């Protein structure tokens, strides 16, 4: 598994 | 009476939260004076995130590639730069709600309030500790990137954390407000793992003092112990070694309750060896380590 | 990921908190439009508090006996009246920070955010449930009288609690914002005790769903149970009976996780009979009952 | 023991 960069979708 | 995980009132930070959008990526920014601070991950598309070269991605952007929205108002970006893992977006309007503030880096074992945010809109506030392995056990969903953690002393907000990402174990990692990560992490979607964690011993002892101040004293005993003998037990149970400085910081609480620190250490030793046998302390069935001595004194009667 | 006791952002309520002083007694008030709401206990001296006659004490007061301070500004009281256990102090200035708001009374088992305050100054925020016996397990010291509890929906603050007092067991009692107490309590310093409490079953089940959404599933089993058979176990362990309406409210969470409510009920039955055998759920070693289904859905991934 | 009305001192 990988890190998730928790930005959002515009 | 009572003892709760208490956060600082979030109003001064709510007035600083904005939305930053670059392309189809959006997240939160922190607007102080005429600068908006946000994670540099905002310049990444999905495909960039496995192996981003941020200096490369940034040089391909102009000021007008950054849409900053504060409530209904769009803020005009007039300059941008990267500092470590954050962006500094100079805007043409100084935030009239800017509190007195500081950028401080905190130590593992210390606590702070998190204002969880989505699309620049605050959604909740809760208290966190920085774990010994530099992660935090937070509550964060997609869109939370850029939410900040802070403490308030008098009327000054000491910002200490900007949220970036979630590790595969479900815990969270971020940076201080100059964009330097807490712990051995990087802002890319790769396999990373934290070092092994440990329990924050001085905090557990502080919380035991809180319980006595609040009338839980079933766990006390007539015994004492030496620092060295306690630390022998601590290593067995993956607790941090206790130092004379921790004993010193516990001074005020030990004087308030009349229970010597080393006496409370003996109480903790028995709890570690015996468990709780179906009893609770301040409403918990396990030993709580996310309250500092300061948190206890701040919240408990004198 | 993650699950934390999360409060609402407190800023909209911070802007409403004032200090009310009458004689040598001071406490907090809530300033909305041109009215300051506060507990009527503010007109009591120490000697009045065992057996106060509040209508008697109030008629001996004039407007100028009430000193209301908002930050640095003293507010001029131009009218006063008593409504049940609160005072309404009409002031000559409408609060420019008044949010959209409602006065709602909550049900036992529901949750709300508390802004703890002292001398009109907010000091912390935390989440509370109204217990089945109408008390709350809060964190309150002398001077906290008049602190309020609330929920926020969109941008509207639904005020549901004003804090008055602490019972001998260390738990807290107060009123709704029209001054009607929650539970069988009165605002005088007499021996009062709450009814026996019970655990909020639907909330425990909601929290079990949160845990599954967050990857704790060791407590699940292949069994099911009927509503009637579960409620038989609930009565043994002092849990509230479960209704079809609770099963209905748990619908969305049961559909998200694929675990039938009655299947989760069977999991809860085993936890009650077996205990946890040294394991934890969402970081707790006991069954948590202060999260509603709404709290879970609001905070957890969809 | 008795209830405590948690006002403060001015």
């Amino acid at each position: 598994a990988t890190v998730r960069l928790q930005a959002g979708n515009a | 009476s009572g003892f709760r995980k208490m956060a600082f009132p979030s109003g001064k930070v709510e007035g600083c939260m904005v939305q930053v959008t670059c392309g189809t990526t959006t997240l939160n920014g922190l607007w102080l004076d005429d600068v908006v601070y946000c994670p540099r991950a905002v310049i990444c598309t999905s495909e960039d995130m496995l192996n981003p070269n941020y200096e490369d991605l940034l040089i391909r952007k102009s000021n007008h590639n950054f849409l900053v929205q504060a409530g209904n108002v769009q803020l005009r970006v007039i300059g941008h730069s990267m500092q470590n893992c954050v962006l500094k977006l100079k805007v043409d309007t100084a935030n009239p709600k800017t509190p007195k503030y500081k950028f401080v880096r905190i130590q593992p074992g210390q606590t702070f309030s998190v204002l969880a945010c989505y699309n620049g809109s605050p959604s909740g506030v809760y208290q966190c500790a920085m774990r010994p392995n530099f992660t935090i056990k937070g509550s964060f969903l997609n869109g939370s990137c850029g939410s900040v953690g802070f403490n308030i002393d008098y009327d000054c907000v000491s910002f200490c954390y900007m949220h970036h990402m979630e590790l595969p174990t479900g815990v969270h990692a971020g940076t201080d407000l100059e964009g330097n990560f807490y712990g051995p992490f990087v802002d890319r979607q790769t396999a990373q793992a934290a070092g092994t964690d440990t329990t924050i011993t001085v905090n557990v002892l502080a919380w035991l003092y809180a319980a006595v101040i609040n009338g839980d004293r079933w766990f006390l005993n007539r015994f004492t112990t030496t620092l060295n003998d306690f630390n022998l037990v601590a290593m067995k149970y993956n607790y941090e070694p206790l130092t004379q400085d921790h004993v010193d910081i516990l001074g005020p609480l030990s004087a308030q309750t009349g229970i010597a620190v080393l006496d409370m250490c003996a109480s903790l030793k028995e709890l570690l060896q015996n468990g709780m046998n179906g009893r609770t302390i301040l409403g918990s069935a396990l030993l709580e380590d996310e309250f500092t001595p300061f948190d206890v004194v701040r919240q408990c009667s004198g």
